[PDB]
DNA sequence: CCCCCCCCCCCCCCCCCCCCC
């Protein structure tokens, strides 16, 4: 059961501590052994060496090893994000691509999803104060649809060196779902001897269409789907990677032309957040918060330019 | 509990006790189970749990179920009457009908 | 199955039928005399002639092993006073389920309930023969796990008992929704073991 | 424990050869098996049932008036946990109860986690505001705890909850009272519940568990040939959680996703179902069911969410709306059913 | 050597022009 802070008396602290501490509204020591040293230091009369010696003492008394919020939310200030490009799309995002979770989006054809892979790869590779995350990229392609003369061009924009960055990507070629957790257990693999800031599968549900083709194959197939998410999730949390898929629209038929992502209920669970790519006018787009545990649906407007992503020209 | 056997002895021993109380004490003994699914020919079917040594401890057999929106009641067994199956409903009044 | 209906309606019968008294033992809580009455209504319509059929069948109560015994066994004593005696003497003892009384003291590494049961064995054997009696009890049926043979419960000591085995069953669901039953000579021993029958438990009423 | 009963000491050698410890030791052995190993007859068999019976509990008499009438006894009969808005304690007349599991399921973006969130700082207020006075434990199990949200939701706090005054709300640690676990495994989550949970309850840092997704690593680890071992691993789960609320007085809340329907359980009409099966669905007290219909809030422009009261044995099915804001979660007066 | 038992899984997929004062 717990125990008073009357307990504090017996390791050797004086009783006008206790009796402030009581002030305090701290009943018990184990709700004293967790408290912050800023929270004891802004009380009146207790100085770092007291505020030492408190948590030293009830340490000792009270159990370790458990991770309170203030805790989490401190650890996690230096988390980073990578810029798309796009002042608007960063402004939606409220600063970018976040690391060490998954981003989804999904859209019709031509709405721009392979150029803002590109661009990511690109821009990845930027110094923190210039909005990058300072490592390598790596590239999972599933349908051969990946061009280098792209990458030479955003690194020009940027003012990098080409060689560098094409230095700086890992690419491989899935031929079919297996080939694709294999080439998964392969980076697991390779990232530990260099450091890496993004992972790209472009895209992760095109070969599970037609390899599990019927409707007998169904179970299957999801099941298949949420060990690769699984994998895609364990690979973000200990490397610490911003991990980005695509994923393709199918028709609504029963019931404006409106569609919906493939890959069921899994894919939707799995990711976190979900981004919808529409076509706008000209070779203007539009990026829409589909789905986000922290951000509020909204709309911005970006382009795709002779460099990359970038924001519409007036 | 894994070992299965002791499972049987027990649930025998309880009906064996719960019947002589209510012959002894002139009593009505209300049991409520739970359901479980049987899997054959790739096809499954709602069954009552504990195994079918079970299904001779009890001396009448109700079955509750929804067919597609009403709730339906049927007489499984009985040494008294005969098969049927009525139609019931939950008011805010209680167990009721219609 | 159907075991209590059809020893419901050989009681009534051989109350009815015969006018001889008939001893019935019930383990389970199977028996009701509402359903007895039906059946007799069904033979006559005398108020008098049913209450007197009535009369003849006795009702005795055992829900453990050694209550079992002990009712074999102060029978056994009450027609061995009552030899001289000719109307009053029980002719048929029917135990409504063994199985329900042996089924608790089965399991584990002991070996006390293999003998209990052949000791109640054993009495039902002496009240059948030495008594000129007939005896008849019911049984539950288990499929076996190594072969998916439907088989008596029980095990093979009491697989020896009987002198005659009756099998019912269900018609494959569908044609048996009610009364129809699947009737089975397993054991015999003057007649070839195999031939099938047709009962309809809901026309007996 | 076993020579606090009054026996006879040849049944106490009897009992101590066979090594036996304490009256649950007795009790989970049959009579054949006692029989088997004291090697006793059956009365003095049956008088240590009698007497290892009557030790476990007995002479207390308890009747459904003194159940109606002793509020203070019986705080799970009467006391119920708050959602933080009036409208949603309406729909749940009070609130979540305080001894069993409570179930919330549905489809992606129906706004389970902010539920989950909101419960988390609620649970820390005074009794007459709906709390319970202690912290909350969340388990994580897809995704890493959003904790930008969380400080959101804490900043945001005072304005929500305009009943409390604000000198109460201003002494309120908020964040130092939540613990978070992560779990990546099948068998890491039963070791966490078997372990770390019982010893924050026992201490008294938290009253209220939220186990979060349950279904994640069951969907990922059981293909449908091994129904038997994850029905084995569902059971002893549940029992697991069920003895610790019943214990310790601490409602649980559990996270479910849903399958496509595609009715013997009642689901004739609905386009998803609860996912894990009827095992799963046997261990549960208080069912609901989270919805966001895309096909209406396109004509209305704002998203259209509605809870629902699947089953509960004192509640009768119905329904309202919320909506998602800053604030957090909160209901749309006038609009139950 | 002795007797009898367990339980599901999962969404897919667009079609098709009419009509002069
Ligand atoms: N050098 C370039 N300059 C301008 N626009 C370009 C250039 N290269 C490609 N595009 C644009 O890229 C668009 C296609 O986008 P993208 O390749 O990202 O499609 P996607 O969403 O991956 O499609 P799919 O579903 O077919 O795989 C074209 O409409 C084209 O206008
Ligand atoms: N700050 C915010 N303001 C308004 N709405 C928000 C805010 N943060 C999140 N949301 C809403 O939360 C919704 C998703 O809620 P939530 O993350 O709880 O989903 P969920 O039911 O847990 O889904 P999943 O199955 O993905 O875990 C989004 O549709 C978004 O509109
Ligand atoms: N009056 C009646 N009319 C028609 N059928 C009846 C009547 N009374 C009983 N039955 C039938 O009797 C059946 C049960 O038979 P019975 O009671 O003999 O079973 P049993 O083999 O003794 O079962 P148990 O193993 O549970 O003791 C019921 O399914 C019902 O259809
Ligand atoms: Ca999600
Ligand atoms: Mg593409
Ligand atoms: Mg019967
Ligand atoms: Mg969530």
């Amino acid at each position: 059961g717990p125990q008073p802070i009357s307990r504090l008396e017996q390791c050797g602290i004086n009783a006008n501590d206790v009796k402030k501490l009581e002030e305090a509204g701290f009943h018990t020591v184990e709700a004293v052994a967790y408290a912050p040293k800023k929270e004891l230091i802004n009380i009146k009369g207790i100085s770092e060496a007291k505020a030492d010696k408190i948590l030293a003492e009830a340490a000792k008394l009270v159990p370790m090893g458990f991770t309170t919020a203030t805790e989490f939310h401190q650890r996690r200030s230096e988390i980073i994000q990578i810029t798309t490009g796009s002042k608007e799309l960063d402004k939606l995002l409220q600063g970018g691509i976040e690391t060490g979770s998954i981003t989804e989006m999904f859209g019709e054809f031509r709405t721009g999803k392979t150029q803002i892979c590109h661009t990511l790869a690109v821009t990845c590779q930027l110094p923190i104060d210039r909005g990058g995350g300072e490592g390598k990229a790596m590239y999972i392609d599933t349908e051969g649809t990946f061009r280098p003369e792209r990458l030479l061009a955003v690194a020009e924009r940027y003012g990098l060196s080409g060689s560098d960055v094409l230095d700086n990507v890992a690419y491989a070629r899935a031929f079919n779902t297996d080939h694709q957790t294999q080439l998964l257990y392969q980076a697991s693999a390779m990232m530990v001897e260099s450091r890496y800031a993004l992972l790209i599968v472009d895209s992760a549900t095109a070969l599970y269409r037609t390899d599990y083709s019927g409707r007998g194959e169904l179970s299957a197939r999801q099941m298949h789907l949420a060990r690769f998410l699984r994998m895609l999730l364990r690979l973000a949390d200990e490397f610490g990677v911003a991990v980005v898929i695509t994923n393709q629209v199918v028709a609504q038929v029963d019931g404006a032309d409106p569609k919906k992502p493939i890959g069921g209920n899994i894919i939707a669970h799995a990711s976190t957040t979900r981004l919808y790519l529409r076509k706008g006018r000209g070779e203007t787009r539009i990026c829409k918060i589909y789905d986000s545990p922290c951000l509020p649906e909204a709309e911005a407007m970006f382009a795709i330019n002779a460099d990359g992503v970038g924001d519409a020209k007036d | 509990l894994d070992d299965l056997s002791l499972r049987t002895r027990l649930l025998n021993g309880l009906a064996q006790q719960m019947i002589s109380l209510a012959n002894n004490h002139r009593l009505a003994v209300i049991l409520t189970n739970q359901m479980t699914t049987k899997i054959d020919r790739n096809q499954a079917l709602l069954v009552p749990a504990l195994g079918e040594s079970w299904g001779h401890a009890a001396t009448i057999r109700l079955i509750f179920h929804w067919d597609r929106k009403q709730r339906l009641a049927t007489l499984y067994k009985s040494p008294s009457q005969k098969e049927c199956t009525v139609l019931f409903q939950i008011k805010p009044q209680g167990f009721r009908d219609t | 199955s159907g075991k209590t209906q059809v020893c419901l309606c050989m009681a009534a019968n051989v109350a009815h039928g015969l006018q001889q008294n008939v001893l019935y033992v019930d383990s389970n809580g199977g028996l009701t005399a509402s359903r007895l009455l039906q059946l007799l209504q069904a033979k006559t319509q005398d108020e008098e002639e049913q209450a007197e059929a009535l009369r003849r069948i006795q009702v005795v109560h055992a829900f453990d092993i050694f209550q079992m015994l002990d009712v074999l066994q102060e029978l056994r004593g009450t027609v061995a006073q009552q030899v001289t005696g000719s109307s009053g003497t029980v002719k048929v003892v029917v135990v409504d389920s063994v199985t329900a009384v042996v089924s608790p003291l089965l399991g584990g590494q002991q070996r006390e309930g293999l003998a209990l049961m052949m000791q109640l064995a054993r009495e039902l054997k002496t009240l059948a023969r030495d008594l000129g009696m007939a005896v008849v009890v019911t049984n539950h049926i288990t499929r076996d796990r190594d072969s998916g043979r439907l088989k008596p419960a029980l095990g093979r000591s009491w697989s020896f008992v009987p002198s005659t085995r009756i099998l019912l069953d269900t018609i494959e669901g569908a044609g048996a929704s009610g009364g129809r039953r699947m009737a089975c000579l397993a054991k015999s021993s003057r007649q070839p073991t195999g031939f099938q029958e047709m009962v309809d438990i809901g026309t007996w009423g | 424990d076993l020579d606090l009963l009054d026996l006879n000491p040849r049944i106490i050698a009897a009992i101590k050869k066979a090594k036996l410890k304490s009256v649950k030791e007795v009790l989970h052995f049959s009579g054949p098996d006692l029989k088997r190993l004291t090697n006793l007859s059956s009365p003095e068999v049956w008088h240590l049932l009698r007497t290892a019976s009557l030790h476990l509990r007995g002479s207390s008499i308890l009747t459904a008036l003194q159940l109606h009438q002793q509020k203070e006894r019986f705080p799970t009969q009467h006391q119920r946990l708050s959602l933080g808005c009036p409208v949603l304690d309406a729909l749940l007349r009070g609130g979540l109860p305080l001894d069993g599991i409570t179930e919330l399921a549905g489809r992606s973006s129906a706004g389970k986690t902010q539920l989950a969130l909101q419960l988390c700082l609620a649970v820390q207020f005074p009794r007459q505001h709906g709390g319970l006075e202690a912290g909350a434990v969340y388990i994580c199990t897809e995704d890493a705890f959003p904790h930008k949200r969380l400080q959101q939701l804490m900043a945001q706090q005072p304005r929500l909850r305009t009943d409390v005054p604000g000198e109460l709300l201003q002494k309120l640690r908020f964040g130092s009272q939540i613990f978070i676990e992560h779990v990546a495994d099948v068998d890491t989550l039963l070791e966490c519940v078997n372990k770390k949970v019982p010893v924050l309850l026992s201490r008294g840092m938290a009253r209220l568990v939220v186990i979060d997704s349950v279904a994640a690593p069951f969907r990922c680890e059981f293909d449908s040939q091994a129904s038997a071992p994850r029905a084995r691993h569902l059971q002893s789960l549940g029992a697991t959680l069920r003895e610790l609320s019943s214990a310790f007085q601490s409602p649980v809340l559990c996270i479910n996703q849903v399958t496509e329907a595609m009715g013997p359980l009642g689901f004739w009409d609905e386009r998803v179902s609860p996912a894990l099966g009827i095992t799963w669905a046997n261990q549960l007290l208080v069912r609901l069911l989270a919805d966001r219909l895309r096909e209406e809030e396109a004509a209305l422009g704002c998203p259209a969410r509605t809870l629902r009261v699947l089953s509960a044995p004192h509640l009768p099915p119905s329904s309202c709306s919320y909506t998602i804001s800053a604030e957090g979660v909160r209901g749309t007066p006038g609009t139950q059913s």
